[PDB]
């Protein structure tokens, strides 16, 4: 109506016209007021009054909050303590107090750092249990541990909208753009909801971040009292890490409950449901046999192609055929070959042992050396290919074994990796304690040590891989060493949360670049990523740095950072100049399903002249496709048609047909540029099932 | 150095430098070169330049006083590549899912498919769709459509008018035609959408000359660029009109044209996707039923879902009412549709 | 054109009313030289519109 | 202020009219009514500008 009646009401200070006005003021709140509240500046001169003035805050709150105001808009609602679904409590509760108390959360977590702003916290956190609208009000009360409370407050009835959109935004959003340290109030109480809930994988994807060994034996006690099996036992196998089926196996080890979760987690299980239904389901041509291993002989891409048809797996056809394909084979493809058998056979433990036999104590270092490797490649769970590599290791400079110890030791890091196993270690202090003038040698070591190695308890500056440090700095010779040692230091420093380790090596080792390139090392393993854009804008910074190797994994930590959000992993790498830039971009793709800009950047990145970036595009091209894939095979023919040119051809038709396992060998992959031995350490990159 | 020898080059080069296109290759390296007008001195190339980059009969750099030829052409740019080449792919994939849901199967499977996944041809031996007609009543979802593929793309998409063709000059519009399948080609397998081409036929026009015999030369150049040699390959070609009658059958008949698809007014089913994604961002007193709204109008378009859906809001809003009453839906829908052709005048069909 | 997504409001312009007449009847008489006495009424009256 | 005139007698630099300009401080001049013409530049102007 018009104000002429209500409008000279604020002008007495009389104490009835106030409490009987305030009431039908809130009786007139329904719509707030006729208007855009044009009382406004005639009742800041009551402010200096005080009966029911807490009504007399209800006012100046509802006003102030009407208007504008970031603090002395719920500084009336802190005095009144709250008193006194409706469109009413859409207005006062709802938007009013949300943005209100949310503006007073947002302040005082800022500002202070009371208990108001906690009582007034829950009560908005269960007036929105009884408005019951989350993904919104939930992202609010993120902010204002205080959110654990908030779950176990809320998760009564309402499972799948928490846990699916709050889980998924929130976890989302968590590994986007909040910070490590609520994610942890993420991830426990994320435990102990769905400690209540249903559908366990969600606990092993809790699993997937936490690495924590009471989740592993609820969801086991858990998911034996829900009875598919091996399906869990499969992906149980692919989410966890390297050192969480060793200590598995032995709090499982000691009770078992049933001993079938000995069976299914460690090995031998996970593969036995696949590798006879890979032979049933499916069925491959003898044309790839054939077609693709008719492209021509030089002895290099025979030795190439016989991977490629190491890599068919309608049997094991390739591990029987014949003789004189081996017998043309030169040393370090003598380790391709001896140990392609073993990538024909990542299962058939008794028939590993029957097949590698011919090739195991042979003529030949390598045709024994690369069988050992076999035996290394074909389990996980055996430990009876230990014996006949480990006692033999022992060579002081330059044997056999040595070699062996190049098939082995990384092999055993292939099969065995415990909480900190260490015998295998004490076989490694005279690995390291050799120092054979092979790269290898200490490659495997630092690589292999790794393996065990990675995953660990926030890392570890133990003596094992400081020993390493120290006897790295010994010798400043044949810079792959510089290299592919701070490999393996960053898979120990794998496993970490908050590793203080880059600190501490940024003390220890820091010198010319060749150990500032190990700290430039140490920055990309231990860095996984977050939102973390501070070390992002540095990596702007230091990406304009004169040496030109440590901007090459330096920038290329850049697909192990963001590739959740990867909207911005297009960037303008292949804009710059610095020619490995296009190869870090080059990597920066990666495996995955494909993305349609992905191989538009693959049309120009394909065209390159320098055989060392021209070979670097057809591993990533051809492996994030695992015609359509042949149309780029024949495209890289009309490219060349030297030997790099048919070698990258091979890798292409080889690669056609959080995780660590599959992390760390594209990344021992990162120096190609170099002999037909580093070669030999190109067939070990094990990371498909 | 090279800044020293490339200035040299650079000297060689006079600062006025003209634009004219080649005749021939007078192979010994003086060459004869006509302007826009011609004018074809015994010129000379600047060798260093790569003389071998380009076919007889091309545009080169050259010089105003001695005509001798300089560089390499880049481009040709005109204010249709601008609008021919689309920069980025723009919005809308499906802002609402009930639209059609027929049509956007055979737009998928027909031209996104075999696109994208051209392996299935090996398997068949068929060749694929080249031209296909998106038709019917007026503001369908033809080019909205179009901005969905435009969006959810997969190539160079490439979005042309029918009317850009239209010049005074002669020869122009066969130009920009060349010039458009050339941005057609050099791209890469590029989406290339024409619409509203049932405007080119009982059309004359003020910048022109003799208007039965202007068009048709650059239609006809139409017709052999489009789909007569220049081996289509990977060319996707997609084009759009209204209405059917004044289109020369020469395109229509196959080889050229091989899909026409119509378009339907949707069907209730549809329409409550419409209705309630048009509603879906606005408040909005929800006892109301719309089933009158979807029931009583029976060949709305969605701009008619559109023009109720907004102009409730407009009588509620027009009162500052947050939501809104079925009358107000009542004023919305006979507010939108007029001259309701039901009693006075005959209305025999009662 | 005649989508009405492409026009939005469409108004027909109707003869204007006795009262309506009646007013522009007083807005175009009011700048004249005026005799007291006059019904206006009659005169919209005799207006068809 | 008079002796400025001179100033008259240079007859205009009349407009161009550029579509865009490429790399080597060069641009693409289509006159008026004529054709396309690369010439060099000034230098109180840019590439960027
Ligand atoms: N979800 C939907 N279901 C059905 N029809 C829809 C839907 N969304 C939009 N439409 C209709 O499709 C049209 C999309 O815009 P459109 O490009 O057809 O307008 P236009 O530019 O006038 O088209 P034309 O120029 O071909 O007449 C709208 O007019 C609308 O009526």
């Amino acid at each position: 109506r018009d104000k002429a009646p209500v409008q000279p009401q604020q002008s007495p200070a009389a104490a009835p016209g106030g409490t009987d006005e305030k009431p039908s003021g809130k009786e007139r709140r329904d719509a707030g007021d006729k208007d855009k509240e044009q009382e406004l500046s005639e009742e800041d001169k009551q402010l200096q009054d005080e009966l029911y003035r807490p009504a007399l805050e209800e006012l100046r709150r509802q006003i102030r909050s009407s208007t504008t105001s970031m603090t002395s808009v719920p500084k009336p609602l802190k005095f009144l303590r709250p008193h006194y679904n409706k469109r009413f409590a859409a207005d006062i509760i709802s938007v009013l107090a949300m943005t209100m108390s949310g503006e007073r959360e947002c302040l005082k977590y800022r500002l202070v750092g009371a208990g108001e702003v906690a009582k007034e916290w829950q009560e908005l956190d269960d007036a929105e249990k009884v408005q019951r609208e989350p993904l919104l009000t939930l992202v609010k009360e993120i902010v204002p541990l205080l959110m654990e409370i908030e779950q176990v407050d809320m998760l009564e009835k309402d499972i799948d909208e928490n846990a699916y959109a709050k889980v998924c935004l929130y976890l989302t959003s968590c590994v986007n753009y909040v910070p490590e340290p609520e994610n942890s109030a993420l991830l426990r109480c994320a435990l102990g909801v769905f400690r209540k809930f249903s559908r366990f994988p969600e606990a092993l994807r809790l699993a997937l971040m936490l690495n924590d060994m009471e989740l592993v034996e609820d969801i086991f006690t858990s998911c034996k009292d829900v009875v598919m099996l091996g399906r869990h036992g499969v992906f149980l196998e692919l989410s966890e890490d390297v050192e969480e089926y060793e200590d598995l196996t032995e709090i499982m080890s000691n009770v078992q409950l049933n001993s079938n979760f000995l069976a299914l987690a460690r090995e031998l299980d996970i593969m036995e449901p696949k590798v006879p239904d890979d032979i049933y389901k499916t069925h491959l041509e003898n044309n790839r046999f054939g077609g693709s291993g008719s492209q021509v002989d030089s002895a290099r891409m025979n030795l190439a192609s016989s991977f490629v048809n190491g890599f068919v797996n309608q049997d094991k056809l390739l591990t029987d055929d014949g003789n004189k394909w081996l017998y043309k084979n030169k040393d370090h493809g003598m380790l391709s070959a001896a140990a392609s058998l073993g990538m024909i056979l990542l299962w058939d433990v008794d028939g590993g042992l029957t097949q590698i036999d011919k090739y195991l104590y042979s003529s030949e270092d390598y045709i024994k050396s690369g069988a050992l490797l076999a035996c290394g490649i074909v389990n996980s769970g055996v430990r009876n290919e230990c014996d006949p590599a480990l006692a033999l290791l022992s060579d002081y400079v330059l044997h056999n074994s040595n070699t062996m110890r190049l098939g082995s030791i990384f092999g055993l890091g292939l099969a065995y990796a415990g909480s900190n196993r260490e015998d295998v270690l004490t076989l490694l202090l005279p690995v390291m304690g050799d120092s054979k003038s092979s790269m290898e040698v200490a490659g495997v070591t630092a690589l292999a040590c790794g393996m065990i190695a990675v995953g660990s308890c926030n890392g570890d500056v133990t003596s094992t891989i400081l020993q390493t440090i120290m006897e790295k700095s010994e010798t400043e010779l044949k810079d792959t060493y510089a290299r592919w040692l701070p490999l393996g230091l960053g898979l120990n420093h794998l496993g970490k949360g908050e590793a203080i380790e880059a600190i501490l090596a940024a003390l220890e080792v820091v010198s010319e670049p060749f150990r500032s390139f190990a700290n430039t090392l140490v920055d990309v393993c231990a860095y996984a990523g977050s939102g973390n854009v501070l070390k992002v804008q540095q990596l702007l910074h230091i990406c304009s740095e004169h040496f030109d190797s440590k901007e090459k994994e330096e920038d290329k930590d850049k697909k192990e950072k963001k590739d959740k959000d990867k909207k911005e992993a297009p960037a303008d790498m292949g804009a710059h100049q610095g020619v490995a830039v296009l190869g870090i971009a080059l990597i920066a793709m990666g495996e995955e399903i494909g993305a349609e800009m992905a191989l538009r950047t693959f049309g120009h990145l394909l065209r390159y002249g320098e055989p060392t970036l021209r070979r670097a595009v057809p591993l990533a091209l051809a492996l994030i496709s695992v015609s359509h894939d042949a149309d780029p095979e024949v495209s890289y023919n009309s490219i060349f048609a030297a030997r790099l040119a048919a070698m990258l051809r091979q890798l292409a038709q080889y690669h056609a047909k959080k995780g660590t396992l599959t992390l760390c060998p594209y990344h021992s992959d990162r120096q190609l540029m170099s002999q037909v031995a580093v070669a030999g350490l190109l067939t070990v990159l094990v990371s498909f099932l | 150095k090279q800044e020293e020898e490339r200035s040299k080059v650079d000297d060689l080069r006079g600062t006025p430098m003209s634009v004219g296109t080649l005749e021939e290759i007078i192979d010994d390296n003086h060459a004869i070169v006509s302007t826009s007008v011609g004018s074809e001195h015994y010129v000379s190339i600047l060798s260093f330049v790569d003389k071998d980059l380009l076919e007889p009969g091309c545009s080169v750099l050259l010089n105003h006083k001695v005509h001798a030829v300089i560089g390499v052409l880049m481009d040709d740019t005109d204010p249709l590549v601008t609008v021919m080449k689309v920069e980025k792919a723009p919005q809308e994939t499906y802002a609402d899912i009930g639209g059609l849901d027929n049509q956007i199967q055979e737009i998928k499977e027909s031209v996104e498919l075999p696109l994208t996944h051209p392996e299935y041809y090996e398997e068949m031996g068929i060749k694929p769709p080249k031209g296909v007609i998106l038709y019917g009543p007026p503001g369908t979802g033809k080019t909205l459509l179009a901005k969905a593929v435009a969006n959810q793309t997969s190539a160079t998409f490439l979005r042309v008018v029918g009317s850009e063709l239209i010049q005074k000059y002669l020869g122009d519009g066969p130009k920009l035609v060349r010039e458009l399948f050339r941005v057609a080609e050099e791209h890469a397998p590029s989406i290339v959408f024409i619409d509203e081409i049932d405007a080119i036929g009982t059309k004359r026009y003020d910048s022109n000359s003799g208007g039965e015999r202007e068009i048709q030369r650059t239609m006809l150049e139409l017709l052999n660029q489009l789909d007569g040699f220049d081996s289509r390959g990977d060319v996707k070609v997609i084009m759009a009109t209204n209405r059917i009658e004044t289109l020369d059958p020469a395109l229509i008949r196959p080889g050229r044209i091989d899909r026409k698809i119509e378009f339907p007014l949707p069907d209730e089913k549809t329409k409550k996707r419409i209705f309630q994604i048009h509603t879906s961002r606005m408040t909005l007193a929800d006892d109301v039923t719309l089933d009158d709204l979807i029931m009583a109008k029976d060949d709305l378009s969605g701009a008619d879902i559109k023009a109720i859906c907004t102009e409730a809001g407009l009588m509620a809003l027009r009162e500052r009412r947050m939501k809104v009453t079925n009358e107000d839906f009542k004023k919305s829908k006979e507010n939108v549709l007029y001259k309701k052709q039901e009693g006075t005048p005959e209305g025999l069909y009662l | 054109l005649l989508r009405p997504g492409r026009i939005d409001r469409k108004i027909e312009f109707p003869p204007p009313n006795e009262e309506a007449r009646l007013d522009i009847l007083k807005i175009h008489s009011r700048k004249m030289n005026l005799t007291r006495g006059i019904n206006l009424r009659k005169i919209a009256e005799l207006m068809p519109g | 202020l008079r002796e400025e005139l001179q100033l008259l007698q240079e007859q205009g630099s009349y407009v161009g009219e550029v579509v865009r300009a490429m790399d080597k401080k060069k641009v693409l001049v289509k006159v008026h009514p004529e054709g396309k013409f690369v010439v060099d530049v000034d230098k109180n102007i840019d590439i960027n500008d």
